[PDB]
RNA sequence: AGCCAGGAUGUUGGCUUAGAAGCAGCCAUCAUUUAAAGAAAGCGUAAUAGCUCACUGGUCGAGUCGGCCUGCGCGGAAGA
């Protein structure tokens, strides 16, 4: 009830321009959002949009979902890139490996709906080949 | 209603039907699609 | 929808009614992908690949996946009844996991038709070692 | 390995051939070897449905003519000029 | 457009157009456009149908133009009396009999060949049908 | 054909405007975690929400679907 799957980068909290009222348009304001957003951003390593998923009941108290950041941006910090490459099969920018993707996706056991390791591996390699890093 | 001399289905919702001896295309969604062979 | 795939799924269903003593009524009417997601996530988490949320629930493909055993389980064919089999234990609590899958916010049309597991009464039997 | 039923055609010319093509039965010939050629006529339905699949122009055919089977091979076909129709078929024994 | 770069004689007879065609079989490609009617194509109509079918298949796979205009058709001007010589040579036609395969195509699906030859057949004066290769 | 139904993770693909979520398209383009599952096929979406559908089961109980050769017709068809 009353949820969204959308977040901007967790290096900034109380993010009123990019998402903002996407989390606190309603009667719930953004003060517990920014406080506990920093409190959950301290857990997962930085440089990542660490997304929050809101629930609510008729008492204005709840416990959100603290999910892992996208593997898109885990590959971003893995390759040092933020704006990777426009038109991802024209210019050459790099190539990544299954072991490094295992090192990135070893901790996603409570976020991924996949009980296959090589599925996550070649799926994030396809993410890389859509990124610009043709494996 | 565009009174074409060759009616032709333009989506999936369009249905070709025959009133009065002429052909018509009647559409449920888009009223631009409605045609008549005249 | 295709003949040899229907025959090989008949072969898979008679091999798996050979395998599992836990054949279970899963009776969805409004079958949710997230109940399928937990039923497949726990399948991959505490099994290998053998477990599914299999729907081969045809009115006369159940009756010809039958004739290994349970030859009075053809009337459990029609009227929206589904089958899920799983091996280890005499009707292990993954039966109750699929039952909680058919009971999580669902439309109340599960009713546990029975599958003739112990040749016992029609009611729910949760008598297990645990 | 197809079995086509033929019939021995009596008279040959422009006229009887066009009359056969009107009456749905295109003519054909069987030559080959030292024996004489033979003047057969076939239905059009069966042989167009056979020559659709491309094993007809490939393998050994078999013609039931007068009861007696003839092993034969399709050689050279004249089609219609502007239609999906057959005109004549050269067969080699 | 499509004209012979050199000819023996400038102006040719009219001539009739009777008899059946020759190029009935689809020799080169795989999918051909067979003219079932009888008439004269021109250089304008051949270039129009070729650029239409090139737009249709989006320049993938080979096109074949089989008939080429080489018979000049002349036109006397306006406000000119009937005498005083055969008129000036204006444009070039190509005679088509029933059965002539005009365009061929390969390196395309069958259905895309159907759509392309429909799109180019609606810019030609003679009624045409579709045809495929046989063995 | 109706009819009771259900219908993604990687991810919300890199981008680059502004938020990139199906819609802003290019370039990608698969492993299922597989009842069936679309990096969703469209729509107007301020991205925010979805509607469906692709497919699968229920129900129902005799044919149904789309191409070719055709015969006769239909529209195209307005003038003192
Ligand atoms: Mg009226
Ligand atoms: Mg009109
Ligand atoms: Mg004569
Ligand atoms: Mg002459
Ligand atoms: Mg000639
Ligand atoms: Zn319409």
């Amino acid at each position: 009830q009353a949820y969204v799957k959308l977040q901007v980068a967790a290096g900034m909290a109380n993010p009123s321009p990019p998402v903002g009222p996407a989390l606190g348009q309603q009667g719930v304001n953004i003060m517990e959002f920014c406080k506990a957003f920093n409190a959950k951003t301290d857990s997962i390593e930085k440089g990542l949009p660490i997304p929050v998923v809101i629930t609510v009941y008729a008492d204005r108290s709840f416990t959100f979902v603290t999910k892992t950041p996208p593997a898109a941006v885990l590959l971003k910090k893995a390759a040092g890139i933020k704006s990777g490459s426009g038109k991802p099969n024209k210019d050459k920018v790099g190539k990544i490996s299954r072991a490094q993707l295992q090192e990135i996706a070893q901790t996603k056991a409570a976020d991924m709906t996949g009980a296959d390791i090589e599925a996550m591996t070649r799926s994030i390699e396809g993410t890389a080949r859509s990124m610009g890093l043709v494996v | 209603m565009k009174v074409r001399a060759s009616v032709k289905k333009l989506c999936r919702n369009c249905k070709i039907v025959k009133r009065d001896g002429v052909i018509r295309v009647i559409c449920s969604a888009e009223p631009k699609h409605k045609q008549r062979q005249g | 929808a295709l003949n040899l795939q229907d025959k090989q799924a008949i072969v898979a269903e008679v091999s798996e009614v050979a395998k599992g003593a836990l054949s279970a009524v899963v009776a969805d009417s409004r079958g949710v992908t997230v109940d399928k997601m937990t039923e497949l996530r726990k399948a991959g988490r505490e099994a290998g690949v053998y477990m599914r949320v299999v729907r081969n629930t045809l009115l006369r493909r159940a009756v010809e996946g039958t004739p290994f055993e349970c030859l009075k389980d053809a009337f459990v064919g029609p009227t929206l009844i589904a089958y899920s089999m799983e091996h280890p234990g005499a009707a292990a609590r993954l039966f109750k996991e699929f039952a909680k899958a058919n009971a999580k916010f669902e439309v109340k049309a599960a009713a546990f038709e029975g599958e003739l597991i112990p040749a016992s009464q029609i009611d729910r039997l949760a008598t297990l070692p645990t | 390995m197809f079995t086509i039923n033929a019939e021995v055609r009596k008279e040959q010319g422009k006229g009887a051939s066009r009359r056969l093509r009107a009456a749905n039965k295109f003519p054909a010939i069987i030559y080959g070897g030292k024996e004489a050629p033979l003047a057969i006529e076939l239905d059009h339905d069966k042989v167009m449905n056979m020559q659709a699949k491309a094993e007809f122009y490939s393998e050994v055919l078999t013609i039931v003519v007068d009861g007696k089977e003839i092993k034969v091979k399709a050689q050279d076909v004249q089609r219609h000029p502007y239609k999906p129709k057959l005109q004549h078929i050269d067969f080699v024994r | 457009m499509l004209q012979p770069k050199r000819t023996k004689f400038r102006k040719m007879h009219k001539g009739r157009n009777r008899g059946l065609a020759q190029g009935t079989d689809v020799s080169f490609g795989s999918f051909g456009l067979k003219a079932v009617g009888r008439g004269r194509l021109t250089a304008r109509q051949i270039e129009a149908a070729r650029r239409a079918m090139t737009r249709a298949v989006k320049r993938q796979g080979k096109i074949w133009i089989r008939v080429f205009p080489d018979k000049p058709i002349t036109e006397k001007p306006l406000a000119v009396r009937m005498g005083k010589g055969k008129g000036n040579v204006e444009y070039w036609v190509a005679l088509i009999q029933p059965g002539k395969v005009l365009y061929e195509m390969d390196g395309v699906p069958e259905e895309l060949a159907r759509e392309a030859f429909k799109l180019a057949a609606a810019k030609l004066p003679i009624k045409t049908t579709f045809v495929t290769k046989t063995v």
